[PDB]
Formats: C-alpha cells, structure tokens, sequence
C-alpha cells in the first residue's frame, strides 16, 4: 500500500495478564502522542503540537477498555493460545556526528519486540545510567511486532564507553549492545 | 482543532 | 504466558486528501483476524477467528466505519495534520569527515553526515572539482531517529590530491538554496 502520507489514529494494544495497554497516534511513522492511561492525559512528543491540535484522552481510555474486552473474547476463541516471545534486536547510533566535547544523543533502536513488555536501559563504563534518558512508546511494525527507541544524552570523550541493555522475556539474559566513539 | 480517533468495535460475548 | 490484542487503524493519503484509503486491522497476538479495507468496502474475515465479527459488523457498523474516511481521516489531515505535521520543516546539518587518517594519493572515503532533518524528502550529491560523482557514492538508508527528524550518511570513495575540492551538496524543502560543504586536501 503506497501513499504520500499515513496516519494511524488510535493504535490500541492490550495485553494480559498485567492489564497492560497502550494507545497512540502515529503520522508518517512518527509518534504524535500516547495517552497516559493512569494519569489520563494526552502526551505529545512535540509539545508545540499540543498548541495547534488536541485529543480528548477519553477516546483513548474507551478504545483501551474495548481492547481489553476483545482480548478475553479472542483469548477464548483461540482456546487460550499464548503469545510467542520474540528476541528483540538492538542497534545503537548517535543522533549527530561525533565530536569530542560536543553534546550529542545516543539512540538505541530496538526492533522485533513481542510481546510489548521490555526494559531498555543504558550503561556507561559498565554502570547504569539514570539521568538524560528518555524513551518512545512501541511503534507498530508490518509483521505486528513492535520497535522502540531509547535516548541517552552524552558528550563524546576518550574515557567513556556505552551499552544499551535490553531485558525481555524472549531473551535468556539481558543483552548488551556496545558503542564507543572514535 | 480536535483530533478524532478511529473507533474500535466491541465483539459480542 | 500472556495474550495480546492489537487494533491498528491506517489512513493512507495520496495527493493530499484527493485519495484516502482506510484500513483497519484487528489482531490477536500476531494473527490479523478481521479487516476493514475501504477499497473493499466492508469488513472481512482474514482467518476463522474473524467470522463472528465480520458478519455482525457489516450489519451494524458498516456505514459508521465507512464515514470515518471523512470524519477521521480527512478531518484530521485538513484540520490537525495541516497546521503541524505537514508544516514541520527542520533544516539538515551537513558536515564532512574523512574515514582514514589523511595521506595524499592514498585511497580514502569522505563521509557526508546529513542530520536532524524533516520531512524525509532529500537529495544529497557529491562533487569532485565541479563534476558530480556517481559510481563511488554509497549511502545508508534514511535513518529515522524517532524524534521527528531523520539522518542519512552518504560516502564517497576517493583519493585526496592537492588542489582538489570535494563538495557535499544537499537540497531539502526547508532550504531556499542548497547547503554545500567543501573539503580540500
Ligand atoms: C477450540 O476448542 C473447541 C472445543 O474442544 C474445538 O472444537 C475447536 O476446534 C477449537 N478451536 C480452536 C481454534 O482451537
Ligand atoms: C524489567 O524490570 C523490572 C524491574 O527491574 C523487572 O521486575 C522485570 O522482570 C524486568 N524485565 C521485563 C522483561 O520486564
Ligand atoms: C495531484 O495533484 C493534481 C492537482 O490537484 C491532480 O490532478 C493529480 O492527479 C496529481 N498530480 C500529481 C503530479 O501527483
């Protein structure tokens, strides 16, 4: 299916057990927003967009409630066939060209995620990082698995080396994707 | 302006 | 272990709102069971799991769904994507760097890093002394950073000789005039 643009207004994913749900809007492959089911708010990736357009979160909640409902019905229909765990594959790359001393952002792109539950964290010199980390929601893939990206702000230097740690049910042990400047 | 989401339909029990 | 249900709507636009197609997928774990495709005109069962749904929905929700092509797809595009997504313009940063440490007359590769741009449409060309390079140019795929900007790396296989001028030439909608960056040996 070719086209100039593609808007996915209301991707709704629900998972059990755990009552895990996600509601997002994507435009041309990018995340417009996700609705925080707990806080009940529309969280826009580009905050400025929330000034020119708006979405009532209730629509998000409602669609999720229905997702939940159709999950029971479909689980029963398949005679409780569980989701197969896939092995997520991560790739680390810098946002901007690497320059000693110039602020940058390391991006961890994790693909083939399924089910949509995962932990993506950063290690700097083999130690966990907390600050300067941000993450996207799960993006849909043509094969119905998901992809997600994690972000780490950093300054390229001689002593610092990094790792993107991916922990998932389809992985026997957390995987580390190593990255160091040149 | 306001965004509208595509509606998901509830299956029958 | 667990069970997943996915509901994925898609509004495919061509020539703006001249042609809008609406595809709605209902999926259990990773199996799409029932799908509405406006090109088809009604819901359809992709697998056995969808029959209990297709049948009923075509009676009670057919017209309501079809109307979303206007109430949702077209409405969003004209009233919300228009002043935001479609108006977003981010200029590309362009910088050249050499792969291997310099040494005249020895083969090397120039790397043109074109980054932080939006939308995706872009043209990146390599010139050596005013002539456009073609065969020795290689490129990565368009990289989606996931933060509403893209990046792409275009390489040129070359041999730095004195007096030569290598130019990375970038054309993009956010630019009135091309951005060019030179590298001299
Ligand atoms: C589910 O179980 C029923 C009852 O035994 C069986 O007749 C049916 O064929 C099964 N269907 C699926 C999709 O597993
Ligand atoms: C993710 O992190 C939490 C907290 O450390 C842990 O309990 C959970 O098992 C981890 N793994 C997954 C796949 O969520
Ligand atoms: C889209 O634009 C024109 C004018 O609206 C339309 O008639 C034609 O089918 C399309 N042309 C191109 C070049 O896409």
């Amino acid at each position: 299916i070719e086209a100039d643009h593609v808007g996915s207004y209301g991707i709704t994913v629900y998972q059990s057990p755990g009552d895990i749900g996600q509601y997002t809007f994507e435009f041309d492959g990018d995340e417009l927003f996700y609705v925080d089911l707990d806080k009940k708010e529309t969280v826009w990736m580009l905050p400025e967009f929330a000034q020119l357009r708006r979405f009532e979160p209730q629509g998000g909640l409602q669609n999720i409630a229905t997702g939940k409902h159709n999950l029971e019905i479909l689980t029963k229909r398949s005679n409780s066939t569980p989701a197969t765990n896939e092995a997520p594959q991560a790739t680390v790359f810098p946002k901007s060209p690497v320059l000693l001393g110039q602020p940058n952002t390391l991006i961890c792109f994790v693909d083939n995620i399924f089910p949509p539950v995962i932990n993506i964290t950063w290690l700097r010199n083999s130690k966990s990082v907390t600050d300067g980390v941000y993450e996207t929601s799960f993006f849909v893939n043509r094969d119905y698995s998901f992809h997600k990206l994690s972000y780490l702000t950093f300054i390229p230097s001689d002593d610092d080396i990094y790792d993107c740690k991916v922990e998932h049910w389809g992985l026997e042990e957390p995987v580390l994707k190593h990255w160091e400047p040149e | 302006s306001t965004d509208y989401g595509i509606l998901q339909i509830n299956s029958r029990w | 272990g667990s069970f997943v249900h996915q509901f994925q709507p898609f509004c495919y636009f061509t020539n703006g709102t001249q042609r809008i197609r609406l595809v709605i997928r209902y999926i259990y774990n990773r199996e799409e069971y029932v799908r509405f495709d406006s090109d088809v005109g009604e819901y359809r069962a992709v697998t056995e799991l969808g029959r209990p749904d297709a049948e009923y929905w075509n009676k009670q929700y057919l017209e309501r769904t079809r109307a979303e092509l206007d109430t949702v797809c077209r409405h969003n595009y004209e009233k919300t994507e228009t002043p935001t997504s479609l108006r977003r313009l981010e200029q590309p940063s362009v910088v050249i760097s050499l792969s291997r440490t310099e040494a005249l007359n020895h083969h090397n590769t120039l790397v043109c890093s074109v980054t932080d741009f939006y939308p995706a449409k872009i043209k990146v060309r390599w010139f050596r002394n005013g002539q456009e390079e073609t065969v020795g140019v290689s490129s990565t795929q368009l990289i989606r950073n996931g933060d509403w900007t893209f990046q792409v790396l275009v390489m040129l296989e070359m041999t730095p000789r004195r007096g030569e001028v290598y130019t990375c030439h970038v054309e993009h909608p956010s630019l009135t005039s091309p951005i060019t960056v030179e590298w001299r040996a």
